[PDB]
């Protein structure tokens, strides 16, 4: 049963989304983001010292 | 056979698919626990057992199957009858192998 | 005791409830009585 | 006796109490029986 949601980047919200089947029962899940991380693509230049 | 008074319908869920995608709900109030042979009176929906235990509960249920949007069909168990209307939404699988 | 031994071809559905079943449901596979009396002591 | 022996999965919440719980609450740490029969007899 393919579904779509959006959820906030907030660490430590917890996000739960309601699945409604119209042939069964509602679902509810819970997501939350424990962690995130921003890796930036560097090229080096030089070195000083 | 058993007394039946006072049966009502009503559709818990409805999806028009090729196997048996309805569930039906009848009240009823009897004296003494028998057997009933239940009937469907119209070939848009088809029931799909023959006879049902009738208890001093007052609760059977039913399980059918339908191919149009919204069936209206009348249904018989022992002596009785009702109306059963429901809403019906289209089936997510595209191809069966039955 | 006995409270209501009812009809011809029931069977009293337990020695103390108020149930009334048909003989053909002895043994069938589901438990239609309420205390499950009609399931007891089945396969002779 | 023997008063209502639920269903497939049930644990009829005692032998004398007309209740049934499904067995996913059987020593849950929870007493939803009344008697509390749930939480007796846990850590097998
Ligand atoms: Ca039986
Ligand atoms: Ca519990």
């Amino acid at each position: 049963y393919e579904h779509s949601t959006v959820m906030p980047n907030v660490v430590g919200f917890p996000y739960k989304a309601h699945i409604e089947r119209p042939g069964y029962s509602p679902l509810t899940l819970q997501m939350q983001v424990v962690e995130t991380s921003l890796e930036p693509t560097l090229n080096l230049e030089y070195i000083t010292c | 056979a058993p007394t039946i008074i006072d049966l009502t319908c009503t559709v818990a869920t409805c999806t028009h698919s090729s196997d048996f995608g309805g569930v039906l709900t009848l009240t009823y109030k009897t004296d003494k626990n028998g057997d009933c042979s239940v009937h469907s009176h119209s070939n848009v929906a088809t029931l799909q057992e023959a006879t049902a235990k009738v208890k001093t509960a007052g609760k059977v249920t039913l399980h059918f199957s339908t191919a149009s949007a919204s069936p209206s069909f009348v249904v018989s168990l022992c002596s009785a009858r009702a109306t059963c209307s429901a809403s019906c939404e289209p089936p997510k699988d595209h191809i069966v192998p039955y | 005791g006995s409270m209501r031994t009812c009809r011809i071809h029931e069977i009293s559905c337990g020695a103390h409830s108020t149930q009334c079943i048909p003989v053909s449901w002895r043994c069938d596979g589901e438990n239609d009585c309420d205390s499950g009396e009609d399931e007891e002591n089945c396969g002779n």
